[PDB]
DNA sequence: ATCAGAATCCCGGTGCCGAGGCCGCTCAATTGGTCGTAGACAGCTCTAGCACCGCTTAAACGCACGTACGCGCTGTCCCCCGCGTTTTAACCGCCAAGG
């Protein structure tokens, strides 16, 4: 079962803090982070042991 | 918050015009909102054509009949003009 | 007058032939005049009109071209 | 206001300045947003005039957008306009094959 | 002598035709018939020469393409022989009323 | 009892030319439109309203070119589609080369 | 995937288009039809919202990539 | 190198491309890679469509590119076939269409 | 009033070194470069007005021309153009 | 034709909800005033569009005539309509045992 989690993070792009929701769909390693505020969405694989700190790594590289 | 455009009032107050005892779908005035647009782009589009193909880049009233009898059909097409010509007569005959 | 008459059978056999047609019947030449007529109205309607805002009483090939591309039956050749 | 001092209905200035944003040439005239203006008022009061007898029709007093498409769809000189034009909530003329009737 | 019952002389006439080149409909009564459709909407125009070419090039690649959708019509139809109400029907296809 | 085949398909042919509401109706046409987007990009989160126009024009697109195929069928001498009529109204129209 | 295009929606299909009677490989045709038309659609969508530096498809863009294949549709703010 | 052609290393005329931007009422500004990528991508289509004009060409043993061998190979590509779908050529004709119930058997 | 014939010329002498043309073979080929070009062009206007940029770059050119052609053509397309891309801004 | 009976139409009914009125804002249309060149216009020049004809000839027209695809008919055989029978997509309420 997929999971919606939410943490409290900072969107890279809008500056809200703790508008950012993880959503890591296990069965086909795919995650997406979405921003409650500005409206923005990255996708990233992840595996089994991956969790929101995993992919929103992921979000700051490939910005930079 | 921004403030966002529609042409409802305008063919609204038309509506009411041609037909005061008629009520209209909020859709539908959005399906007039664009079909007022997608008209205006035609037209545009043709007068840009007009410019480039005449080498000039001032806009005239000519210009925008020149443009409706060519997009429009026939007849319709004329009793388009006629009103807007009617139009030009009473605006520019006063100030 | 009747020159749409001067269209003739063997013309549109050659037409149906490089259309790869093969049997030709009867009833088809003047529905194939007709058709040919209304294409070609609707052609010289806009061509003319726009040589109208060109304040020129001669028509060119440009005009030809930039009305056959308002109708999107758009050909290449002549420039335009 | 223009439009007022044309005696039409449709804003003469917004679409002035919308003529200028669109890159629609270099310079703007006096009267051809007037011009303009009345043509897409004689449009619209055409079509929703057809609409409003298609109203007449199904006895509606709120237009749906099925008015407009069977509306479209009769006249001749609109339908060969808006040709390559479709509505949502549209649907199509009501329309049987005779060769397709029983007998 | 060598009537030939048919078949080589119109596949044949294709192969030629399609071999080919340039026009098919010859210049002047064209170009008549051009300028009386063109005597009822603006009296009196003069024309340039390549403008009534283009015109018969667009004009023959109009009726190519009719002739090629109206002869699959034709091969769906179990039939070599045309038909109008085939041409009806790929005018009705093509949306040009 | 049995009624005689054809009439009912007639009557509900008057019946669907009535709503003009959508006839596939949302999730597995949704679900079909998303595996065909992530073929293009990755997460895309698709605005409803998109969904419903997507929706609306495939329907009105599938519904015409079912008009002009009908017609082919019937001017094939028969009533019953084939999928070789689709092919010849798609030919005339130019989707596939 | 494909097969969620069920037999009565593509009969409902032939019913507004005013169709009678049915053959049976028309199901498997229609559905790839349908498939290269939204694959299309879809792809030039996409690239618009690709322009769009944002991770959602707006219906703006679905309507203006429809514009850009002549399929011009109202109603939804185009 | 003076010339932007030469700072490019292309065949095209760019500043003239960028006049044409400005004396086209396209945008209000026009940046500096625009006309550079735009013009790179015409070049890159001339020489891609003239490929098969050359060996199209060289079906007939002709040095002369004629229009007939260039709506054949139009026709003969998949990609431009369908880029050209609303287009005609002058002097083209249309392809060699025999069919096979046509043929004496 | 300038065609763009030499450019055509040697275009071909860097394909096929070996090949004349007729005059209106190039006529039909400036007729082309024309359409291709004006349509490419206003598909920008239309990118800048249905995004409010009140400019237009390379990227927009670049989404542009994946929106006109297919696959192949537009992937070598974009290619070609970040090269020259490349090899202009490196001098 | 002709009756029985499915199928659909069509008339109060009520409900609920959004179309439309309405109302207090503020920002673009306006109003007015100031440079300026694009174009409306006058006018010069030479091209080309037009008309005409004489000569050449290949191209159309009419007919002779067989003939062979187009077609009406036929039998046939088969496979979609449809109505019936489950049946599963789609969508809300309980046991796991681990925390
Ligand atoms: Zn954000």
């Amino acid at each position: 079962i997929k999971q919606k989690l939410e943490t409290q993070f900072t969107c890279l792009f809008c500056n809200h803090d703790n508008s950012v929701v993880c959503t890591l769909d296990k069965k086909n390693s795919i995650g997406l982070l979405e921003c409650k505020k500005c409206n923005l969405s990255f996708q990233a694989p992840i595996n089994s042991l991956s969790q929101p700190i995993d992919i929103y790594s992921d979000w700051i590289d490939a910005c930079e | 918050r921004s403030r966002k455009e529609s042409y409802s009032i305008y063919v609204y107050k038309v509506l009411k015009q041609v037909h005061p005892d008629t009520g209209i779908s909020s859709k539908a005035m959005g399906i007039m909102n664009s079909f007022v647009n997608d008209i205006f782009e035609r037209i545009a589009g043709e007068a840009s054509r007009l410019a480039h193909y005449n080498k000039r880049s001032t806009i005239t009233s000519r210009e925008i009949q020149t443009a409706v009898r060519l997009l429009l059909p026939g007849e319709l097409a004329k009793h388009a003009v006629s009103e807007g010509t009617k139009a030009v007569t009473k605006y520019t005959s006063a100030k | 007058r009747d020159n749409i008459q001067g269209i003739t059978k063997p013309a549109i056999r050659r037409l149906a032939r490089r259309g790869g047609v093969k049997r030709i019947s009867g009833l088809i030449y003047e529905e194939t005049r007709g058709v040919l007529k209304v294409f070609l109205e609707n052609v010289i309607r806009d061509a003319v009109t726009y040589t109208e805002h060109a304040k020129r009483k001669t028509v060119t090939a440009m005009d030809v071209v930039y009305a056959l591309k308002r109708q999107g039956r758009t050909l290449y050749g002549f420039g335009g | 206001t223009r439009s007022s001092r044309a005696g039409l209905q449709f804003p003469v200035g917004r679409v002035h300045r919308l003529l200028r944003k669109g890159n629609y040439s270099e310079r703007v005239g006096a009267g051809a947003p007037v011009y303009l203006a009345a043509v897409l008022e004689y449009l619209t009061a055409e079509i929703l005039e057809l609409a409003g007898n298609a109203a007449r029709d199904n006895k509606k007093t709120r237009i749906i957008p099925r008015h407009l498409q069977l509306a479209i769809r009769n006249d001749e000189e609109l339908n060969k306009l808006l040709g390559r034009v479709t509505i949502a909530q549209g649907g199509v003329l009501p329309n049987i094959q005779a060769v397709l009737l029983p007998k | 002598p060598h009537r030939y019952r048919p078949g080589t002389v119109a596949l044949r006439e294709i192969r030629r035709y399609q071999k080919s080149t340039e026009l098919l409909i010859r210049k002047l009564p064209f170009q008549r018939l051009v300028r009386e459709i063109a005597q009822d909407f603006k009296t009196d125009l003069r024309f340039q020469s390549a403008a009534i070419g283009a015109l018969q090039e667009a004009s023959e690649a109009y009726l190519v393409g009719l002739f090629e959708d109206t002869n699959l019509c034709a091969i769906h139809a179990k039939r070599v022989t045309i038909m109008p109400k085939d041409i009806q029907l790929a005018r009705r296809i093509r949306g040009e009323r």
